[PDB]
């Protein structure tokens, strides 16, 4: 279980530009709670 | 630092920092695994010029000399024993040795030789890249200003 | 018998595996001399390098013979990863020679082998015959498993081969005399000094 | 080998003429027993045992040479692969003679162990096993052809 | 382009075949890399200072062992393995790796066969994680058979 | 138990009864490599090279001399392994084929067996006894009577000159009939011996070899008495006193040779209760002491160790021996087992005088020449083959090829020093024993460069050896121990010790009449000093920790030296003389600060004891600093004069050498004059130990540069192979032994790339001499650059031997050897045995890291410079001192100086923890220390400027 | 003249049959081996 800060800043790049809850929301409050979410999941997924 | 630093950095920021402080005196990059890495750093030594060796896990012994300073003083002469052969040192010279895997252990004779610049991540530093990077992303307007 | 021609019949290899003295290089040469096929056994060990490896691979397939690598795993676990690809090029040489559109009137099947191009005949098969309870011996990587065809020779069927030698031998009582001779040999086995 | 085989003198050039002198050498030395076929007479030859020596070392040398050769070969008749470098270079070299052939036939074939022919040892009648046993060709195979 | 890695030509074989393919894009492959964690430090050195072809990719397939460097392993992503959690996620894997086509073949049984298979296959290495219950000893029921 | 016989003498009855020749060829396994075995495939062209058993087989298939019409046994005579056995797995089962590598398959002819003989089949697997048919030949199949029968056969039929000596040896095995009989004295002896312990596992074949060599030499010796009377040829009753006696005491020679005095003594005792052959009478005497006269009486050794005064100038010195009782029945001991050309085992502690003991009984026989070798846990049979092709030459008979010394008439005998290091593979076999084994029991090897058959002639072997219990030693095969008998030769006594070192004082005293009467009390002072350390500092606490009577012979020579060019001394100059090498040879090796309070206390306490009436502080002042820089004699030295000597000294070497300033202070000075001390013995080898960057390198070219030595290092890289090494080695020796340089060989252990280095350093240290680094053209020019040196300093010598000789000679005399490395536990037991001559021939220097004491004086001699004065600094109520001597009203600048000794020890601490909690650490190494300090002052300077 | 004499003969001849002897003869002997195993030719012997 070795990861370097790259792989996270990539999970964070991809939860944050390739994110594909965030097609149409605009509310930036909204926004971050659905970036949250998201980063917990992905993050998740890719460590996993 | 009074001994030649060693880097450990895992991010490679700190090789760019480096490269870029000495670029307006020639700084040179190279690695221990070159085979240009002699004729690079007799070039070095002979003409004063910065060095900035990589991959410092595998070391080259031919530094022990340079690491540890053993110049001679002779009819105005300051030479460096680099390998078999005697070179006039010139004062300008400085090296940096880097490496980007924090875990490699080193031998005591290369710690003793060399002063460490361990290049770690900090919570602070995480969380402020963190907060510019979700500032750019979703408010790239308060960002920029 | 089963397992050996179901794996040849797929393309792939036979490892009869097993304690030694179980009749596992025996039975391969008596299989191999069933279907008149000209076997080979050879006694691996360290010292059977790529090379090597490959220019009896090269051999076998011109000649169209059976290899019988008895004490495969003897092999470096390095080595045995590389010998995997000239098996995997020599099956697939094999399976595209038995396809049905292609016939004996085109050209011939090759494969690189020690980088040449080398006719394969259709004749030609590889077994290994290892017994992984040994200590110390090298453990086959899996891509190198998934090549062959794996049966477990264990225990061997003293009583009915003693049977049969002493009826062909011309015993009169053979039945009786093998069925005193083999639980004989299980009792010195099991009631004298270790 | 060198005389019953044409590529090898253009293949194998620096062989070629070290063997016809060390030919050219066995052959007066031979000429010279032939003159007078004594034991003694042949023992007394002033340098002879020395000759034989380098004769030797020159012909073990020149065997150590023909590795390529004997690899084309090999990939002629496929089951030389499993016949050693000397036990290939006697087969082809005594071809011509094949009474000396009888004891490398186990080396090649899973039962054949000698090979049946007629009193010339023109055209091969047959094989026999190790045990006696022996296989008539329905259709002989003739050397001559 | 796969190649098993072990040997000094493999090694070659493995280094052209990515110079090559960080240019022409396409994809290599090097299995059980495990067996040379030396070359895989200098393998991973070489990977860090390309700027290859946007579709070039490479596969490192390795078996979980001490042995394998720590930088090769920050250096890529890595996936694990391993026998499937349970008897559904074991089924929905076999279902995954055959064709469709295979299993949708003209005899309408042959799916429910398959099915069959499956749910045997299933049960099988799932009674491997009850070592001495599940069965005697720990055999490697694999996607093979 | 008759395996080999019995092959034998079947192989001999078939070919009389049959008619059918029977060849054997004995074949060692373990004693070659699998390589040299089985054959060979070249990576590069490809091409099979045939092994020894592939040879042998090839050449039998191919029946060129008509081999296949014989009748063929190959016996496999070594240790069984899954490892070269199973590649005869085909061999062995029905297949009958030998499968090589390259595709070639060899089919065994019907005439070939396959033999293994064997001892034991405890690391042969299933596959491999399966496939064999067993014959177990059991222990009591040859009875010891047997044996008898044999040897008395041999002994009335075979003449053991090369007829008088025929009825001298009839007449002995008549008289010695009666004792050799079931339950007789020789059986009951051997059933007794067993009940003994001793220093290696007993076996009837050795005690029995070595009996029936005595028995030999008895006849010899008879033969030798009637050649020296010719007018009265020996009789029939003084025959037989004499073969009585001496046989008794061959007996308790042989059977109890190699355990302790006790067990000896216990032998004596059960032999006298049992045996009815005439003894000495005395009382409470064992029957050890005594000899057989040639008289045929029992004699006492200690009428052959006479009170000898040794001369003056020959104090200590290497070939100087003091008679002694075990140093004269050891020499008897061992005339007698050379005499008869059988190997014989030398074992006991280090420094016991086995090697003394070995070289002294060589002195009795001229026509035999001794060779050094060295083994370690490396050791291979390269280094005889090596040495065989230095001294021997391969001559080719009739008969086949014959291996024998250059110099003809003479006997070369193979001191190998270390027996029981080289290590023991996973199958418990050691490659050079079997090898060994194989020349002494077949009379010769094999050659693997054509796979020939070499006889040897005129070859000796003789083996030295530590206790098998010791660490790094294993025990010998015992089928290898058959063949040599072992002699344990034991530490000397206090009594013994306290006799020849008196004699050395005395000796050495007489230089000084007034000291005359101090002989007895100064001996016994340094045995029972010596006595305690080596109770004291026991092995089990460091690998290092080993005293021996080489120490005691070092400080007799080291005082010696001392007083050579003094005219007069009072008492108190000898006693500061001997506290100083007490002190020198003691306390340098100590690792930890414990053990050398300890040895300063009690070096006070037994001058004390055994000197008093003296001053204590004009003798023993605790600064006990000598040198001959500041005069031409080793004289006491002044701490500060002598630190502003080295002060010049070290500003001149600035300029001159290297320009690395150094800050000098008191444990700088103790290890330049420990160094000095060192580099002007002959064959004087450093081994420094100590943290990386304490100065051990840079101190070392100092004080060579102060003793003009020439400093070499070898220059490593990442590409540096055995080759460069071996390069570099003869580059060396070519300066140090052709042209008479004086060079400082200093290497660290970060330069030792393979263990092949340690080999060549461990040869090279102990020797002198690699044996095999110059051949061919190399050693062409080695013997001309040698005759050109030789005639320079006018010697006249021509001949390759002696030119040999002399260039190893001036190697020893020229050539120090500075080893560093880091002080490493592990690696330190590891060297222990990897390099034994490391720790024999090397001396310790235990640097370690710098003191509390050494930081707080670099600090406060670097920040002198520094202002650091604040007169109206307040004392705290609680200082946290750290300099323990730091004055208790301290200045500024001293709390400073503590401040900066307590940041290097909180690092200290720092490593240590981060160490437990299994984090990663990097050593903290003077040089940190250093650059602390640097830039303390740096920083001041440039704090200071700014502000003003 | 000596320097001429030396001159002349190796002009000629391509060698000079005084310029190699002991030590020198044995190690160009070693160096013209391995020099013709490079080359590909074998050779043994001194003469040729
Ligand atoms: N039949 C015999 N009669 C008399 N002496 C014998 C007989 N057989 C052997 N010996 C002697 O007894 C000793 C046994 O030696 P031998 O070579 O037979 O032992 P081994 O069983 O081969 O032992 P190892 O495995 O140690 O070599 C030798 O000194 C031999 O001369
Ligand atoms: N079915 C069988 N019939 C007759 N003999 C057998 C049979 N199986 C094994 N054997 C005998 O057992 C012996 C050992 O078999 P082997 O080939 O050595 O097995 P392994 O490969 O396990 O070593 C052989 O000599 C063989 O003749
Ligand atoms: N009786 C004695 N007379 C003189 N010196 C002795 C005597 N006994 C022991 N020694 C000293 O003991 C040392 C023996 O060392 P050495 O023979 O090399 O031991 P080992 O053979 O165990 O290596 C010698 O230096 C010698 O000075
Ligand atoms: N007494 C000292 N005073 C000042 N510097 C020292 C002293 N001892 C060692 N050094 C430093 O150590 C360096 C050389 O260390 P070295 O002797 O090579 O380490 P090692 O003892 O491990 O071989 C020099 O650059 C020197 O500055
Ligand atoms: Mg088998
Ligand atoms: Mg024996």
């Amino acid at each position: 279980y070795q990861y370097s800060l790259q792989f996270f800043l990539d999970i964070y790049h991809n939860v944050l530009y390739e994110n594909p809850n965030l097609k149409g929301v605009t509310d930036h409050t909204q926004r971050l709670s659905i970036i949250t979410k998201d980063l917990f999941q992905v993050a998740f997924n890719r460590v996993a | 630092f009074n001994r030649y630093p060693l880097i450990i950095d895992p991010s490679g920021q700190a090789t760019e920092f480096i490269m870029n402080e000495y670029k307006d005196r020639k700084i040179t990059r190279t690695s221990f695994l070159d085979d240009a890495f002699r004729k690079n750093l007799e070039s070095a030594l002979r003409f004063g010029n910065p060095l900035l060796v990589q991959d410092v896990e595998s070391y080259d012994p031919v530094l022990n000399p340079v690491l540890n300073r053993e110049v001679r003083r002779t009819g105005g002469r300051v030479l460096i024993t680099l390998g078999d052969q005697d070179i006039d040192l010139s004062p300008s010279f400085v090296i940096f040795l880097s490496t980007r895997d924090p875990t490699v252990e080193f031998p005591p004779d290369l710690c003793s030789r060399v002063t460490f610049v361990n290049f770690t991540v900090t919570r602070s530093s995480l969380q402020s890249q963190c907060l510019n990077e979700v500032l750019k992303a979703e408010r790239p307007d308060v960002d920029e200003k | 018998y089963l397992t050996m021609t179901q794996a040849l019949e797929a393309r792939l290899g036979g490892s009869p595996f097993g304690p030694a003295g179980t009749g596992k290089t025996e039975s391969v040469k008596a299989l191999g001399h069933q279907l008149g096929r000209f076997v080979l056994v050879f006694n691996c060990d360290e010292t059977f390098d790529f090379q090597a490896m490959g220019r009896i691979f090269v051999g076998l397939c011109q000649v169209g013979a059976w290899g019988c690598f008895d004490e495969f795993n003897r092999l470096e676990e390095r080595m045995l990863s590389a010998v995997s690809q000239q098996v995997q090029c020599i099956q697939e040489a094999l399976r595209e020679h038995s396809n049905p559109n292609y016939d004996k009137t085109s050209a011939p099947i090759t494969c690189e082998l020690l980088n040449k191009q080398v006719k394969v005949s259709p004749d030609m098969a590889i077994f290994i015959t290892m017994n992984p309870g040994y200590a110390g011996r090298s453990n086959l990587p899996d891509n190198l498993k998934k090549l062959f065809r794996s049966l477990a020779m264990t225990k061997p069927d003293r009583q009915l081969i003693a049977q049969v030698m002493l009826y062909s031998q011309g015993f009169r009582t053979a039945e009786v005399l093998a069925n005193k001779i083999v639980p004989f040999f299980k009792l010195c086995d099991e009631q004298l000094s270790s | 080998i060198f005389t019953g085989s044409a590529d090898i003198k253009h293949l194998l050039p620096v062989e070629t003429q070290r063997f016809q002198s060390i030919s050219t050498e066995f052959l007066a030395l031979m000429k010279k027993v032939s003159k007078s076929p004594l034991v003694m007479d042949v023992l007394n030859i002033q340098g002879v045992q020395r000759s034989l020596e380098r004769l030797a070392d020159l012909l073990g040398k020149i065997q150590k040479a023909l590795g390529e050769y004997l690899e084309r070969e090999r990939s002629s008749f496929p089951r030389f692969y499993f016949v050693g470098d000397e036990d290939l270079l006697e087969i082809i070299g005594n071809s011509k003679n094949v009474a000396k052939l009888q004891k490398h036939f186990k080396k090649m074939f899973a039962g054949v162990s000698s090979i049946i022919l007629n009193e010339d040892n023109s055209v091969v009648l047959g094989i026999s096993s190790r045990e006696g046993e022996e296989v008539m060709f329905k259709t002989p195979v003739s050397i001559t052809e | 382009t796969s190649i098993a890695i072990g040997s000094a030509e493999g090694f070659n074989q493995a280094d052209k075949a990515i110079n090559t393919a960080v240019k022409s894009g396409r994809w290599v492959m090097l299995k059980n890399v495990h067996l040379a964690p030396g070359w895989l430090m200098q393998l991973e050195k070489k990977l860090h200072s390309l700027q290859p072809h946007a579709c070039f990719r490479l596969f490192l397939t390795m078996e979980i062992n001490p042995k394998v460097p720590v930088n090769l392993l920050r250096a890529g992503r890595i996936f694990v393995f391993e026998p499937p959690p349970g008897v559904k996620a074991n089924m929905l894997r076999t279902f995954s790796s055959i064709p469709v086509s295979r299993i949708c073949k003209s005899p309408n049984e042959r799916a429910r066969l398959y099915f069959l298979l499956a749910w045997f296959h299933a049960i099988i290495q799932e009674r491997l994680r009850y070592a001495p219950l599940g069965w005697s000893k720990k055999y490697e029921f694999g996607e093979s058979d | 138990s008759g395996k080999s016989m019995a092959w034998r003498v079947l192989l001999k009855a078939l070919e009389r009864l049959e008619g059918v020749e029977g060849v054997a060829h004995i074949i060692d396994p373990k004693a070659i490599s699998k390589d040299h075995l089985y054959g060979t495939l070249d990576p590069n062209t490809r091409e099979w090279t045939d092994g020894l058993f592939t040879h042998v087989l090839r050449k039998i298939i191919d029946s060129v001399r008509g081999e296949l019409q014989k009748r063929q046994w190959i016996v496999f005579d070594g240790d069984v392994d899954p490892e070269w056995v199973e590649n005869l797995n085909s061999v062995l089962d029905d297949n009958k084929l030998l499968t090589l590598p390259n595709g070639e398959r060899l089919s065994l002819p019907p005439n070939v067996r396959i033999m293994f003989e064997v001892q034991d089949l405890k690391y042969a697997t299933l596959a491999t006894v399966s496939r064999c048919g067993m014959v177990w030949f059991s222990e009591d199949v040859l009875s010891t009577d047997m044996i008898f029968n044999n040897f008395l056969a041999r002994l009335r039929s075979i003449p053991l000159d090369e007829s008088p000596m025929l009825q001298i040896q009839r007449d002995a095995a008549t008289i010695m009939q009666p004792y050799f009989t079931s339950n007789g004295l020789v059986t009951k002896a051997l059933e007794h011996a067993f009940q003994l312990e001793h220093i290696m596992d007993l076996t009837r074949l050795r005690c029995l070899g070595s009996l029936f060599s005595m028995l030999h030499q008895a006849c010899r010796n008879v033969a030798q008495y009637n050649a020296n009377h010719p007018d009265f040829p020996m009789q029939i009753e003084q025959l037989e006193r004499y073969i009585q006696r001496y046989l008794v005491y061959a007996i308790l020679w042989s059977l109890s040779g190699d355990s302790r005095l006790k067990m000896r003594a216990e032998l004596g005792e059960y032999i006298r209760r049992i045996t009815t052959v005439p003894l000495p009478t005395a009382p409470n005497i064992p029957i050890i002491d005594y000899e057989v006269s040639i008289s045929g009486e029992w004699s006492p050794w200690q009428a052959k160790v006479p009170q000898i005064e040794v001369e003056t100038h020959k104090v200590a010195a290497p070939d100087v021996v003091v008679p002694t009782l075990d140093t004269v029945r050891h020499e008897a001991l061992l005339y007698t087992w050379l005499a008869e050309h059988k190997p014989l085992v030398l074992c006991g502690p280090p420094g016991s005088g086995k090697t003394m003991t070995l070289f002294s009984a060589l002195r009795a026989l001229p026509d035999m020449e001794v060779v050094g070798l060295n083994f370690s846990s490396a050791t291979t049979p390269e280094l005889l083959l090596k040495t065989f092709d230095h001294y021997c030459e391969y001559r080719r008979t009739p008969n086949g090829v014959v291996l024998a010394p250059v110099q003809l008439g003479k006997w070369l005998v193979l001191f190998c020093d270390e027996i029981n290091l080289p290590d023991m593979d996973k199958y418990g076999t050691q490659r050079v024993i079997s090898f060994i084994r194989q020349m002494v029991e077949h009379g010769g090897f094999y050659r693997t460069s054509d796979q020939t058959w070499v006889k040897l002639e005129r070859i000796q072997f003789v083996g030295a050896c530590n206790p098998p219990t010791d660490p790094g030693r294993k025990p010998l095969s015992h089928r290898f121990l058959r063949h040599v008998p072992v002699v344990y030769v034991d530490y000397p006594g206090p009594a013994s010790l306290t006799q020849i070192y008196g004699t050395f004082n005395r000796a050495m005293l007489r230089l000084i009449p007034s000291l005359r009467t101090y002989a007895e009390p100064l001996t016994a002072a340094m045995v029972e000093f010596y006595t305690m350390s080596q109770e004291r500092f026991t092995q089990d606490t460091q690998p290092h920790y080993i005293y021996s009577p080489r120490e005691m012979t070092r400080w007799v020579r080291g005082i010696f030296e001392a007083l050579r060019p003094l005219e007069t001394l009072p008492v108190e100059g000898l006693i500061r003389i001997w506290a100083h090498e007490a002190l020198r040879l003691f306390q340098d090796r100590l690792v930890e600060d414990e053990e050398r309070r300890w040895t300063d206390e009690n070096i006070d306490t037994v001058a004390l004891k055994h000197f008093p009436n003296i001053d204590r502080e004009k003798a023993m002042s605790r600064p006990i600093l000598y040198s001959n820089w500041l005069s031409k004699d080793y004289i006491p030295v002044d701490q500060e004069e002598l630190r502003d000597y080295v002060k010049a000294r070290l500003k001149v070497f600035y300029e001159e050498e290297l320009d690395v300033p150094l800050v000098l202070f008191n444990e700088v000075l103790d290890h330049v004059l420990r160094i000095d001390r060192i580099f002007r013995q002959p064959q004087g080898h450093l081994l420094l130990i100590g943290v990386s960057g304490a100065g051990k390198t840079t101190l070392s070219r100092f004080v060579a540069w102060m003793n003009g030595l020439s400093v070499y290092q070898i220059k490593v890289h990442r590409k540096y192979t055995g080759e460069d090494f071996d390069e570099d080695l003869r580059t060396v020796l070519r300066r140090s032994g052709c042209k008479n340089e004086k060079i400082a060989f200093i290497m660290d252990e970060s330069n030792v790339l393979d263990s092949g280095f340690l080999e060549r350093m461990n040869t090279l240290l102990a020797n002198g001499e690699v044996p095999g680094l110059f051949e061919g053209d190399e050693y062409a020019t080695l013997m001309t650059q040698c005759k050109e040196g030789a005639q320079k300093e006018g010697l006249m010598l021509d001949s390759h031997e002696e030119l040999y000789k002399w260039f190893t000679s001036q190697v020893i005399r020229n050539l120090h050897v500075v080893f560093t490395m880091n002080p490493s536990s592990e690696g330190l037991k590891d060297r222990a045995a990897t390099s034994p001559a490391l720790f024999n021939r090397c001396v310790l220097n235990w640097f370690g890291d710098w003191s509390t004491e050494a930081l707080y004086q670099v600090g406060k001699e670097f920040t002198s410079k520094m202002d650091l004065e604040k007169p109206n600094y307040i004392v705290p109520d609680y200082m946290p001192v750290v300099y323990d001597k730091l004055p208790q009203p301290p200045s500024h600048r001293e709390a400073i100086v503590n401040s900066c000794v307590f940041v290097h020890q909180t690092l200290h601490q720092a490593n240590a923890r981060l160490a437990k909690r299994g984090g990663r650490t990097m050593a903290i190494t003077p040089r940190h220390y250093l650059d602390f300090i640097n830039h303390y002052a740096n920083l001041f300077h440039e704090k200071r400027s700014e502000l003003e």
